[PDB]
């Protein structure tokens, strides 16, 4: 290339190295709290007093910050500059600060974290060196005045080029420009690798985990036209929601329901993917409030797909797992809800699985059908299975009462399936 | 005669050592 291109490449690698006094009075002058004139006139010794006094308050709010006073916020860690140390030692300074900004990001409205990170800004140069994990930890506070300060320092990375017009701007970065960030296919691959790093430490907080999905919904929304764009999108989003269901936290699991239901309505996924998703929703479903959201997924997921095998019986490992976490009485209290969601295409796959696997409780299989007005083809596709079951099962009087429900409604439908298979007089002779 | 502990605590302070500090960095990854 040219000369000035290569010779500005040296400038990025020495962005923190204080060489002249004027180079120091530009680097040291920028910070989170103090303005540009009063920041340049104070020692690290002054800043360390305010930090270590503030960091002991954060240790009282939660004891997790107690460890960083041993390593980063210790008194011996004033003499160490980044630039003097080797390449292996810097990655440990990154992996401490990357572990720090996870715990810091939750208590970010509070005043002591603003005085705490500033020494880790101004001594450890995180506003130049690692500004991805600085910004990805604090990406949900875009309306707040603290993130407006964070923009007023950072030389933005090449991936955050959407916010580059909001650096040192008056008004905060607006809500749509946050979506233009997440619309990129590469910036999501950070925010996966930030989140799967954030779940492993089990410190994911409620306001953060909303703002993830409230962007991850919109990325599906802005790409609802381009079917190619969605096709390359779900190795990014569904691999989160797979790992987001593995969480112990009940709050993380409900976020996986929001992304799954939104993507399933936007793109008809395969039958095998939906049955895959329905297991992982079932498998780690423990708390109360995660169960209600989880049922409206499978309610909605089964209606998204449509094709051959739309109303197939559930597989064996799926069904008893669904009976394990969802009760057959609790599914009836669900249908009696006056919300009354469209439970239409799932239950006709649920009822057929009862008819083949369990068969002990067909009192329920009547009471399921009174509560939901079904579709036309579904009732035929049910009644074919029961007439197969009528021949095979050792004949039972409660099965006769099921057909009495269909002698009540759609009599010809009972006839036309019998005129397709078997005889008209032989079924009434069978009972 | 070997050095004791409370004099070696004075050693890492006065000599400007970070070796006590640098080992505490590489010791921890996900202590949580």
């Amino acid at each position: 290339s040219s000369l000035s291109d290569q010779l500005a490449q040296v400038a990025s690698n020495n962005a923190t190295v204080a060489l002249d006094r004027k180079r120091r009075q530009k680097l040291h002058s920028a910070s989170l709290i103090y303005n540009s004139k009063t920041a340049a006139t104070q020692d690290y010794d002054f800043i360390f007093e305010n930090a270590s006094k503030a960091l002991e308050e954060l240790s009282q709010i939660e004891p997790k910050f107690a460890i960083f006073s041993r390593t980063l916020f210790s008194e011996s860690s004033i003499s160490l500059d980044r630039n003097v140390q080797t390449k292996e030692e810097i990655k440990d300074l990154d992996n401490a600060i990357n572990a720090y900004l996870l715990l810091a990001s939750s208590k970010w409205y509070l005043a002591p974290t603003l005085h705490a990170t500033e020494w880790l800004v101004r001594r450890f140069q995180i506003h130049v060196k690692n500004t991805e994990m600085l910004l990805l930890s604090t990406l949900n506070y875009y309306q707040t005045p603290v993130f407006k300060r964070i923009l007023s320092i950072i030389k933005l990375p090449p991936l955050f080029n959407c916010l580059s017009n909001f650096v040192r701007s008056e008004k905060p970065p607006t809500a749509l420009t946050m979506i233009k960030l997440f619309n990129d296919m590469d910036f999501l691959k950070l925010y996966t690798s930030y989140l799967d790093q954030c779940i492993k430490h089990n410190a994911t907080y409620t306001n953060q985990l909303l703002f993830t999905t409230c962007c991850f919904i919109n990325v599906v929304a802005f790409n609802s036209n381009n079917d190619e764009k969605l096709n390359q999108l779900v190795p990014i989003l569904l691999e989160i929601s797979a790992k987001l269901l593995a969480s112990k936290s009940k709050d993380c699991q409900i976020a996986a329901h929001t992304i799954l239901v939104v993507f399933a309505t936007a793109l008809p996924l395969k039958k095998t993917i939906i049955l895959a998703a329905m297991e992982t929703i079932l498998s780690n479903l423990d708390a109360k409030e995660a169960k209600h959201s989880a049922l409206l997924t499978i309610c909605k997921l089964f209606q998204t797909l449509k094709g051959q095998g739309n109303v197939d019986q559930l597989p064996s490992k799926i069904f008893k797992l669904f009976d394990s976490k969802f009760d057959t009485v609790s599914i009836l209290t669900f249908l009696d809800k006056e919300d009354k969601p469209v439970c239409d295409k799932f239950i006709t796959s649920y009822t057929r699985s009862i008819a083949r696997y369990d068969r002990s409780k067909l009192n329920i299989i009547l009471s399921l059908l009174k509560k939901i007005r079904l579709e036309r083809y579904e009732v035929r596709l049910i009644i074919t299975d029961l007439i197969y079951l009528s021949e095979i099962l050792e004949d039972k009087s409660q099965l006769v009462e099921l057909f009495e429900y269909f002698i009540s409604i759609n009599e010809d439908l009972v006839l036309k399936c019998l005129k397709s298979l078997g005889l008209t007089g032989x079924x009434x002779x069978x009972x | 005669p070997p050095p004791d502990e409370e004099e070696q605590l004075l050693a890492k302070f006065v000599f400007g050592d970070t070796t006590d500090l640098q080992e505490n960095l590489a010791k921890f990854n996900a202590d949580f």
